[PDB]
């Protein structure tokens, strides 16, 4: 949601 | 070919739940832009699956081959098809 780590999509 | 579905996605409390659906938008804005999105539920209590469908094929079949498994750092991860 805001300016941090895409900690929502596995590569 | 035009939606995208995951699965083993359950509810979160307040000061998170707009999280949610809001890093849904964030997270496929790089494919594009979502013009649907719905959230089920069991009778009024926590889902485990949402429906996201986009305005074009190349979006939907993208964004499954690109998000394939959430890493929301909790237990077990996601299924997007």
């Amino acid at each position: 949601d805001e300016d941090v780590k895409d900690n929502w999509d596995d590569d | 070919d035009s939606v995208i579905v995951v699965d083993n996605v359950p509810q979160v409390g307040p000061d998170r739940l707009e999280k949610l659906k809001n890093v849904i938008h964030k997270i496929f804005s790089k494919f594009g832009k979502i013009t649907n999105d719905f959230y089920p539920e069991e009778d009024g209590k926590t889902k485990g699956y949402i429906f996201l469908e986009y305005a074009s094929p190349a979006h939907a079949v993208d964004a499954v081959k690109n998000a394939d498994g959430y890493k929301l750092d909790k237990q077990h991860t996601f299924r997007v098809n």
